[PDB]
């Protein structure tokens, strides 16, 4: 019937118009990198943002577009809404390195994110956000890391450590012991599909978006070298 | 008050009428057997009548 | 102190009375009765269509009442409506929030609803005067992600969210007409009875509750399963429902008997069930699994008969048509397959 | 012993045609292979198929008859097809190498400019440059035994040197540099045995390309210099090494992709 | 129904020892990793220790490491926490909590304010 033929012509015309837009969307979608920013109350993850249910932030580094998401409108249970981020480029984990009391909690959350069936492939860019306060805490000497982490007394600064020129050697050993705790979790189970990128950071650290850009280069580079079967 | 809300709600749920599971089991069988001839997935239909 | 302990003892004693009454009305198990009915056989469905237009993982699909149109939601921020007979896609609605977790099709087919981590249920008027699709309403009363939504009319929709509560909305006024409370964990799915006078809900506390829409009270609570309940569906006659949890098992519950009737589990499956649906006659129970493939269960003998395979990732959604002719299966690989 | 040689060359030609047709069909059918890094493989397969369908059969006929019995028109047609198809294969390999290099060294800046349109334009440009081989083969006189098929510029030193460099040596050096950079990136990642896979693949690719094409272009320039004091059997041996390159190309690039292997296994 | 009942102890003197038991029913105890959590007075819930499905993978918190021990008896569906040399900071309510899903190593949301798979808790008090 002529009407039937005309009816199906419109349906095929409509599908063609949609498919033209879907191709434009796909190009933008794969050229953008989505990041999950999660932390804690004192993590200071808000200061790293140097721009209801979920908060969005867009920043551009070397003309590349990054999309960071902070989920602040949910409750404390996150075992269901966190499965929505199995395709993000990276997870930005911000931990306050000056609070030894709340530091084991960050390790537990990091361990859960690492060993998750639906996040078992994502890599984490770790930011230890308060080093100016950590240095002050160590120099004062009133609070001891050994009270909360008994194995610190037997820890020595890594040989590959690169202390900032002019910082107390006592602080350098404290910085790397905190860093090592997250790296022991990361390397205990990750079988070469995801890696951790630790960074020491402060509030006045202007060069934080660059570090994310460099770590995103590493993540995408590994995947491409995997697709070509060169790794 | 939270315990009072729990117990009062539990009282409402403890006043309904229950039938035998065998009676309920039979009714489930009856509905499936009565509608068994109108289930394309259960009984595959000839490709003439299949829209897919 | 003492009063709380006294109330706790009374609640425990009352709970014991409920268990005793339930066990009294236990003549025989549904398996014993169904020993004289013939086996269903071997169900072998094949992919008839493959719908491929989504960029990211698909989270939810819902069939239309004509058994030909269906809507799907993908985490790229897209909401596509497909013609399943011709495979042609009619609409592609871009969502403000990319993290959608549910989509619903109006029974009349005039509207489509979606929601997710934004804690909002957006409603789209498909049959607009100008022919476009635009947001008709934004329901913003939930404090927690939207997990499910099902239209009751063109002006009433029931929604569940991760804030442990379900709500009944008046779209014309945009305000919750009724709120359902009592769930301790996130409520994950809801299923409407055929008469739409009452619905069942499953949450992340291993319990399911029967809600009276008009009254707004919990009529009945069904305690089964060991872990979170991800899927729930009503039996075609409306006197039973089935649930799927992370403990790798499906269960059949009876409203009138107040008891669990059957458990559909096999030692070879240790994955969670993401979706459940019934056959038109209620004889087959189709369940989507995290092992990337679905299963077909005989809903009267608990014997598995059939397996749907052909998805690269986990199966997230699953739905049978109103006429019972085909079943649609979505997955995180961004494809939907029609089987029949 | 012309019969065994004819049998072997016909077998090689059939293998080339079959493999290229299989690769093209797998690309067409799977629908999971419709990527931007696979269009280069499609162009490579098309070039190799053209080599194995028009050039090799006529070369075998020429060898069997010990002379060109098809006449001047078909002589020119076959020479033009051979040159164009071989240049197309080389340039397809080069553009694929550049694609992989830009993927590995600019992962984020290339995701923005890795559209199918640019890949199609690159393939079209490579094939246009290859097609530019038709101008001299057909218009050298404007700008010879009757029993032999050969071009009119086979003893011009400057032209042969320029063509050999622009056609083989510059692509070879650029490919060596790009794959050395890719290997350096792979090594840096392996630093956190692991280099075995990338080393093996890159070495195999470059060794096949060079060991197949460098004797031919060496002979190219050598006969350009000597002015016809070389042998014809050596010429045919080098030409058939060039053909074996196209025969082996399908077994290198698409067999290193899991989806291609799966599609081949299904078929 | 999933229920976790903890039967521990009451008041102890500093340097004493105490044994907490958690009798679990309503699920297959053998398929889940079990945690021990506490909430100090005027403070939030914190993770203390957890034992794995087979008991081969133990873990304790830094403050209680070396004094507390966690063990399970899968046959009897019970979980234990042996506490020795109790300090004044150890006074709190201890809850026996279960990981949300079976056959998993990650355990999200076990320290949340409201968690379905957690017990009522037993009060441990240490003072002179
Ligand atoms: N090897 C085919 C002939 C040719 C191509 N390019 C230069 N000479």
């Amino acid at each position: 019937t002529e009407d039937q033929r005309n009816e199906e012509k419109a349906q095929r015309e409509a599908n063609k118009k949609i498919e033209k837009q879907l191709q434009k969307d796909k190009q933008v979608y794969r050229a953008t990198h989505r990041l999950l920013l999660l932390g804690a109350d004192n993590s200071g993850k808000s200061t790293i943002v140097k721009q209801s249910g979920i908060f969005e932030t867009k920043f551009q580094v070397d003309k590349v577009n990054f999309h960071m998401f902070d989920v602040g409108g949910q409750r404390d249970e996150r075992r269901k809404w966190i499965q929505c981020f199995n395709d993000v480029t990276a997870i930005i984990f911000v931990v306050d390195s000056s609070d030894y009391n709340r530091l084991q909690e960050a390790l537990n959350l990091f361990k859960s994110i690492w060993n998750n069936r639906w996040l078992r492939t994502i890599s984490v860019i770790l930011f230890l956000n308060k080093q100016d306060l950590l240095a002050e805490k160590v120099l004062a000497g009133k609070s001891k890391i050994e009270d909360y982490f008994p194995e610190f007394a037997r820890y020595t600064t890594p040989e590959d450590a690169t202390p900032e020129p002019g910082e107390d050697p006592r602080v350098t050993r404290a910085k790397y012991f905190i860093r090592d705790e997250f790296l022991r979790i990361s390397t205990a189970s990750g079988d070469g599909r995801h890696y951790c990128y630790p960074h020491f950071t402060c509030a006045v650290d202007t060069e934080n978006a660059r570090r994310i850009f460099n770590d995103c280069r590493d993540i995408i580079q590994r995947m491409h070298l995997r697709q070509y079967e060169l790794l | 008050a939270q315990a009072r809300k729990l117990v009062e709600q539990l009282k409402m749920e403890a006043n309904i009428d229950r039938i035998k599971v065998s009676k309920a089991a039979a009714d489930l069988m009856a509905y499936c057997e009565a509608h068994a001839k109108e289930d394309p997935l259960l009984t595959p239909v000839p490709a003439s009548e299949n829209p897919f | 102190q003492s009063e709380l302990d006294q109330l706790r003892q009374e609640a425990e004693q009352l709970k014991n009375q409920i268990r005793d009454a339930r066990k009294a009305c236990a003549d025989a198990t549904l398996s014993q009765i169904t020993n004289n009915i013939d086996p269903v056989g071997r169900i072998q469905m094949r992919t008839r269509r493959t719908l491929r237009g989504h960029l990211a993982k698909i989270y939810a699909m819902h069939w239309g009442t004509d058994s030909r149109l269906l809507v799907s939601a993908s985490q790229d921020g897209k909401l596509i409506i497909w013609d399943s007979y011709t495979t042609n896609k009619v609409h592609a609605i871009p969502l403000r929030s990319s993290w959608v977790m549910t989509c619903a099709y109006a029974p009349s087919g005039n509207y489509v609803a979606c929601g997710g981590l934004d804690n909002i249920c957006s409603i789209y008027n498909l049959k607009t005067r100008e022919g476009n699709v635009r947001v008709s309403r934004e329901l913003a009363g939930h404090t927690g992600y939207l997990s499910c939504c099902r239209f009751l009319d063109d002006n009433q929709i029931v929604t569940s969210s991760g804030d442990t509560t379900c709500a009944l909305w008046d779209i014309e006024t945009g305000q919750q007409t009724t709120t359902f409370t009592g769930h301790t964990g996130d409520v994950m799915s809801l299923s409407l009875a055929p008469d739409t006078r009452l619905f069942v809900s499953g949450a992340c506390d291993a319990s399911a509750k029967l809600w009276d829409v008009r009254e707004g009270m919990c009529r009945q609570t069904f305690t089964g399963h060991e872990s979170d309940i991800n899927a729930i569906c009503f039996f075609p006659n409306g006197n039973a429902f089935a649930t799927g949890s992370d403990d790798a098992t499906c269960r059949l519950f009876d409203l009138r008997a107040d008891q669990e009737l059957m458990t559909y589990s096999h030692d070879n499956i240790i994955c969670g069930i993401t979706s459940v649906s019934f056959s038109k006659s209620g004889r087959l129970l189709l369940a989507g699994y995290d092992d990337f493939n679905c299963n077909v269960w005989d809903a009267l003998k608990a014997d598995r008969a059939g397996v749907l395979a052909g998805h690269d990732n986990r199966v997230s959604c699953l739905g049978v048509t109103d006429d019972g002719m085909a079943v649609a299966t979505g997955s995180w690989d961004s494809f939907l397959k029609i089987w029949n | 012993q012309l019969m065994p040689l004819v049998v072997v060359l016909s077998t090689i030609c059939l293998v080339t045609v079959g493999l290229n047709l299989l690769v093209l069909y797998a690309v067409r059918s799977e629908r999971k292979l419709h990527t931007v890094g696979n269009l280069y493989i499609v162009s490579l397969s098309v070039a190799d198929l053209i080599v194995g369908a028009v050039v090799m059969p006529m070369n075998i006929l020429y060898l069997l008859m010990s002379k060109w019995s098809l006449g001047r028109p078909l002589c020119l047609f076959w020479l033009s097809m051979d040159y164009v198809a071989s240049t197309a294969s080389i340039f397809s390999v080069f553009i694929l190498c550049i694609d992989r290099y830009r993927s590995v060294q600019q992962p984020l800046r290339y995701l923005k400019y890795r559209t199918k349109t640019r890949a199609s334009a690159t393939i079209l440009g490579a094939w246009f440059l290859s097609f530019l081989w038709v101008i001299p083969i057909l218009g050298w006189n404007h700008f010879r035994r009757e029993d032999k098929c050969e071009t009119d510029f086979y003893d011009v030193t400057w032209f042969k040197v320029m063509t050999a460099i622009i056609n083989f040596y510059l692509p070879t050096l650029l490919m060596l540099w790009f794959y050395a950079k890719i290997y350096k990136a792979v090594r840096q990642h392996c630093q956190h045995n692991r280099e075995r896979k990338a080393a093996k693949q890159l070495g195999f690719i470059m060794a096949a390309f060079i060991l197949c094409w460098i004797p031919y272009f060496i002979f190219f320039m050598v006969i350009a210099f000597c002015k016809n004091c070389c042998n014809e059997h050596l010429h045919m041996f080098t030409i058939w090494l060039g053909y074996i390159n196209s025969t082996l190309n399908p077994l290198i690039y698409p067999l290193c992709n899991e989806n291609f292997k799966k599609t081949f296994k299904r078929i | 129904q999933v229920q976790l009942q903890e039967s521990g102890g009451g008041l102890v003197q500093p340097g004493g020892s105490l044994r907490l038991s958690c009798a679990a029913s309503g699920f297959t105890f053998s398929n889940y990793k079990m945690n021990w959590v506490r909430q100090a007075p005027g403070k939030g819930l914190e993770w203390v220790s957890d034992i794995s499905q087979s008991g081969a993978s133990i873990s304790y918190t830094g403050s209680v490491k070396g004094r507390f021990t966690i063990s399970r008896d899968n046959a009897k569906n019970t979980l234990y926490l042996q506490m020795n040399s109790l300090k004044p900071e150890d006074t709190a309510v201890y809850y026996c909590a279960r990981c949300p899903a079976p056959f998993t190593r990650d355990c999200f949301d076990v320290t949340s304010t409201t968690y379905a798979y957690r017990g009522q808790g037993t009060q441990v008090t240490v003072s002179s």
